[PDB]
């Protein structure tokens, strides 16, 4: 059956995704992979504290170009890794229950 | 033996004279409406001189009766334009030609 | 036999919204009149008249 | 065709043209600068309505003159001809418009336009229920009298409120009227007219099927009259006293009865005036018998419809108070789709569709091989959502979503990773009745998908494939965070679109048609080559029967200028007459077959074809004195009816002489009196129209006759001197299809229209040139 918890999480997800910019896409896969193994939350936090440079370059795909147009024009460091870890944890857990 | 019809009026006072050169813009087509030549496509007026046999007889006789600035239509019989030979690859044998000639300047 | 090619101009039409016809028992008149006045024309704006 | 006129020349600045139309005897004539033109257009078809028109290319400037407040004529019209401005209908406003367009500019982008409803020439002839039948119910005679009395009181009150007072002779300026008297004091003829009118209200109620009968015998003696102050008193002592009907309430059926009683009464009056000879005009003219409101009730102004309606509503209330109670298919849709090269087979895509009207429209995704003459969603080639009433269409219909409103925008999404389609409305995902969040599922990639939409008559829509991301209005709300992308992202140029054009054309009959079959028979010693048609579902429960139009695929051409058992070799070698015949098998009614020829410009496709529906026109030329010296008949269809030669087979033969332009027909070897004539440079196709009634229908035959060549000698240059009948592969039969795909241009002409002034009229203008590269097919004479 479909519980209320998963339904409300799906409802709330889009804002969570909108919180982080597309440039941080790769780190999300990296965190998901590290969550495939039981990488303690703080262990992942400290780990990504050093590999930040691997973030996607502005030089790159056509896809990043028009997406960034939009992310800038919205009305508005360690916070970045915090956001990525938070999103990735729930993403991996939700995937494990497809 | 050439038929001439008027389309637009001209000055009515200036006519081609011996020793002059006629500058005209013309469009040619067959009797069935199939276009085969047009000087306006090349965007360059055609110049010819009377009496030196540079063009077919029909064209010269048609132009000799036109005033400066006049636009008219000409019809030429096969015996006056190309006869039973024609222009290989352009005009077939025994073809009647129709022209849309406008006289621009005389010199 | 072979297909031909050329360059041609576009053409369009305009009308006023009035309609008249002929029928048994119709309430419409049978004779009508109108005029047109031309101000400017460019005889050769392109290679075609 | 050349015409003669003084100073004959092409239209030039400062020229003025005038056109005259006479419908009593179909005739059209022109004048230029007041000089009569030497040509008239006479004897033409009258199946519709005429309108003025002008056509042009870039680089012109013209003004319309219509008289009256609009352009003033530079030459007085001939006697009996009316100015055109008098034909404006009461509910319309004069303006200049294009003709049957499918596109227009919009505030943010071009709008797509569906077909348009048009009036018919039969909409101007009234249709009253008025029949010879008379009622004369003896039981309604008393109420006829009482009704007339109250109608008079109400009328008098209406006059007196507007300042009318009594006098023995009517005076409109002083507002004196002799009818402001007691009803019983009116002159007998006026009383009788009033009684007749009351009786005809009652008779018209009965003709409309109303049941009218006494129900409350107490109601009459409980009625009271309205008591007006003395300021409503006339000098003769008369003061109106209409019934107080404030307690009366029409039922819905009675309201409907009032709405029906007034429309019929107006139509009867209209047809009476038409019989009296009056006609419609934009200005009243009593001597000319022209009245401004001489039109049927369907097309009337609301002010008068409501006015005349109230006299019949009040009448019904009085009656209730007195105790008696009473209680074509193809031009109806247009489809737009994207070009096949933009087909999509993976990813996730999004586009928007805004509805400017709340009518019948559809939108969705379609496959490349979509047919143009099948309503979207009725087959397996489309997945669309109908917004008029919440529905989803695929091989049928099912409830879904909710109906839209003007200004709403719909978002369409397709996901080829999960094979699902989702619809949204104003950013809100539409929900199925059964709790499903996806319109369709489990689809297969197949060949791909394309965006598609359709518009019904009178509808307008706006389509946005998303070339400019900022243009989208709800992409951010739903779709941006789900990984969907605009359909037209990263494109240098706007996407190309195709639409369905309803202009019938001839195409070959498919080898796999489910209803028709054509077989090629080779010649023998006794018979020539033939092409026969068969109906392959005759007599079954799902057979298809309808008019059929056929022609062969190659024409015959007339010469460029006219002159002035064995076969003799010289005669046949020097002849210019060709022959062909048609055989109709027994069991096919000859009354349902037409045989003859047709020109390359035939596009009728009529479902009730008769020889009276063939287009025709006559053009005549003369001299200044008016002496006619040339008359020509023009048409696009030269045929003879099979019923004129009315079991056993019937054979019809056709002849043509290419050197003289003459045509003749024979039936069973016997000549006929019918014949035609054409001009030097025409093309003709053999043709046959038939309505099948048997398994075996028709058979083309390509034989010959004594000293007459077969038409294969005229069709093919190589066989110009070979008298042996033939039928090469290039020769085949074709049928007429009603709809086809076509390509929308990328740019359109810009035209400016406005009212120059009271004396100058309306103006049109166009300056920017446009051109395109055309491709011509020599044999069919089209590009």
């Amino acid at each position: 059956q479909t519980s209320l918890i998963v339904a409300t999480l799906k409802k709330m997800l889009p804002i969570g995704l909108n919180m982080c910019a597309p440039t941080d896409q790769d780190l999300i896969m990296l965190a998901k992979t590290r969550y495939a193994l039981k990488d303690t939350d703080e262990e992942v936090r400290e780990f990504l504290q050093n590999n930040l440079h691997l973030q996607g370059k502005v030089e790159g795909s056509p896809s990043l170009r028009w997406q960034m147009a939009l992310y800038r024009g919205l009305p508005g460091p360690e916070k970045i890794v915090r956001r990525v870890q938070e999103v990735s944890a729930v993403l991996y857990h939700l995937e494990q229950t497809e | 033996g050439v038929e001439i019809e008027t389309i637009s009026p001209g000055d009515g006072r200036t006519f081609p004279k011996k020793g002059q050169t006629c500058v005209v813009h013309y469009t040619g087509m067959l009797q069935n409406g199939k276009k085969f030549d047009s000087s306006r496509d090349r965007n360059k007026p055609f110049k010819f001189r009377i009496g030196k046999q540079e063009v077919i007889k029909g064209f010269e006789e048609g132009a000799a009766q036109m005033s400066l600035g006049q636009r008219a239509k000409l019809t030429c019989t096969p015996d006056v334009a190309y006869g039973a030979t024609g222009h290989p690859g352009v005009i077939p044998p025994n073809a009647t030609l129709i022209f849309d000639v406008e006289l621009l300047n005389l010199e | 036999l072979l297909l031909q090619t050329n360059l041609i101009n576009y053409v369009t039409s305009i009308r006023p919204n009035i309609f008249v016809g002929r029928a048994e028992g119709s309430t419409q008149y049978g004779k009508w009149y109108f005029e047109v006045m031309v101000d400017e024309v460019v005889p050769f704006l392109t290679a075609q008249a | 065709r050349p015409v003669t006129s003084p100073g004959q020349h092409l239209l030039a600045p400062e020229d003025v043209v005038s056109c005259c139309l006479d419908l009593s005897v179909p005739s059209i004539s022109f004048r230029i600068n007041g000089c009569p033109v030497q040509g008239v257009f006479e004897a033409f078809n009258l199946d519709g309505l005429f309108f003025p028109v002008v056509s042009f290319s870039a680089g012109v400037k013209v003004r319309f003159l219509l008289g009256g407040r609009h352009g003033e004529f530079k030459f007085l019209p001939p006697p009996g001809y009316a100015p055109c401005h008098e034909a404006v209908l009461p509910r319309e406003r004069l303006r200049l418009e294009p003709i049957k367009e499918y596109r227009r500019e919009g505030p943010r982008g071009p709008h797509l336009v569906g077909p348009s409803r048009c009036l018919s020439h039969t909409d101007f002839v009234p249709c009253p229920v008025d029949t010879v039948q008379i009622v004369l119910p003896p039981h309604l005679e008393r109420i006829r009298e009482k009704l007339a009395e109250n109608i008079h009181e109400l009328w008098a009150l209406t006059r007196i409120e507007q300042g009318w007072t009594y006098g023995p002779v009517r005076d409109d300026n002083k507002r004196l009227h002799p009818c402001l008297v007691n009803f019983h004091s009116l002159p007998e003829p006026e009383r009788n007219y009033n009684l007749q009118m009351s009786g005809e209200t009652l008779k018209t109620l009965l003709a409309l099927g109303c049941h009218v009968g006494m129900a409350d015998e107490k109601a009459e003696d409980n009625l009271k009259k309205t008591k007006l102050p003395k300021t409503y008193m006339m000098s003769n002592g008369y003061k109106p006293a209409p019934l107080d009907l404030s307690h009366v309430r029409l039922t819905p059926a009675q309201t409907t009865l009032v709405d029906r009683l007034a429309e019929n009464g107006h139509n009867v009056w209209a047809r009476d005036r038409v019989a009296q000879g009056w006609s419609y005009s934009a200005v009243q003219d009593i001597p000319a018998r022209r009245n401004p409101r001489l039109v049927p009730y369907r097309l009337l102004d609301e002010a008068t419809k409501r006015s005349n309606r109230d006299s019949l509503c009040q009448a019904v209330r009085t009656l209730l108070g007195y105790g008696y109670n009473i209680e074509s298919r193809w031009d109806r849709v247009r489809i737009f789709r994207a070009e096949k090269s933009y087909t999509v087979q993976s990813g996730r895509w999004y586009f928007e569709f805004e509805a400017v009207t709340t009518g019948e429209m559809r939108v969705g995704w379609a496959r490349p091989e979509l047919r143009p003459d099948v309503e979207l969603g009725a087959d397996e080639l489309a997945y669309v959502f109908n917004g008029h009433r919440g529905q989803r269409w695929h091989l049928g219909s099912e409830p879904f979503g909710r109906p839209w409103q003007s200004g709403d925008v719909v978002g369409c999404m397709i996901d080829l990773t999960e094979n699902t389609i989702i619809f949204t409305l104003n950013g809100e995902v539409l929900m199925s009745d059964s709790g499903s969040e996806t319109a369709f599922r489990e689809i297969e990639i197949g060949d791909g998908f394309l965006p598609v939409c359709s518009l019904g008559p009178g509808q307008v829509g706006h389509l946005n494939l998303g070339q400019d991301v900022s243009s989208l209005r709800f992409f951010a709300i739903c779709g941006l965070q789900e990984g969907f992308e605009p359909f037209a992202i990263n494109m240098q140029r706007p996407v190309t679109t195709w639409f369905s054009k309803s202009l019938p054309q001839f195409e070959p009959v498919p080898p796999e048609h489910p209803h028709y079959e054509v077989a090629r028979m080779d010649g023998t010693v006794d018979t020539p080559p033939c092409l026969r048609l068969a109906h392959r579902t005759w007599g079954s429960q799902n057979s298809l029967v309808e008019m059929l139009f056929l022609r062969l695929s190659l024409p015959v051409q007339f010469h460029q200028h006219f002159r002035c058992n064995r076969d003799d070799p010289e005669i046949i070698l020097n002849t210019t007459t060709y022959y062909y015949s048609v055989r109709v098998f027994a069991g096919q009614e000859p009354s349902c077959v037409w045989v003859g020829w047709v020109t390359p410009d035939y596009h009728q496709h009529d479902m009730n074809f008769d020889l009276s529906k063939v287009r025709a026109v006559t053009v005549t030329m003369g001299d200044e004195q008016g002496n006619v010296h040339s008359s020509l008949k023009c048409s696009n269809c030269y045929m003879v009816w099979g019923g004129d030669f009315v079991h056993t087979d019937l054979v019809i033969g056709c002849l043509v002489d290419l050197a003289t332009g003459l045509m003749t027909f024979t039936a069973n070897g016997k000549e006929s009196n019918t014949f035609f004539q054409v001009e030097p440079n025409t093309k003709l196709f053999p043709a046959v129209f038939v309505l099948p009634t048997h398994q075996n229908v028709i058979q083309f035959e390509l034989g010959k006759q004594k000293n007459i060549m077969p038409l294969s000698a005229a069709m093919f240059l190589s066989e110009r001197k070979n008298p042996a009948p033939q039928c090469p592969p290039r020769l085949e039969v074709q049928m007429l299809m009603p709809v086809s795909w076509s390509r929308m241009p990328n740019h359109f002409l810009q035209v400016e229209t406005r009212r120059a002034g009271e004396r100058l009229g309306w103006a049109v203008q166009c300056q920017d040139p446009l051109t395109m590269m055309a491709l011509h097919i020599p044999e069919e004479n089209r590009c």
